[PDB]
């Protein structure tokens, strides 16, 4: 299920207007979520 | 890893951070177990 138009968007949102995003029926890979660039935080609570 | 921190590379070691105005779920408590072992033995320890 796609979360590259998610994150390899052209325009974002304000600060005000923050972009909302529904997912579900789907499979999700969070592997491909590692090459975003050299250095970023990643930061998650409740789960490991 | 080479022993520096970085993506995948976690510390396995983590915080409580106790404040004594979180909820009454989430303050630390005190905990202790006791192990007998009901065998044939000498019976080094017993009550009164």
């Amino acid at each position: 299920c796609p979360f590259d138009e998610v994150f390899n968007a052209t325009r974002f949102a304000s600060v005000y207007a923050w972009n909302r995003k529904r997912i579900s029926n789907c499979v999700a890979d969070y592997s491909v979520l590692y090459n975003l660039a050299p250095f970023f935080t990643f930061k998650c609570y409740g789960v490991s | 890893c080479n022993g520096v921190a970085g993506f995948n590379c976690y510390f396995p070691l983590r915080s409580y951070s106790f404040r004594p105005t979180y909820g009454v779920g989430h303050q630390p408590y005190r905990v202790v177990v006791l192990s007998f072992e009901l065998l044939h033995a000498p019976a080094t320890v017993c009550g009164p």
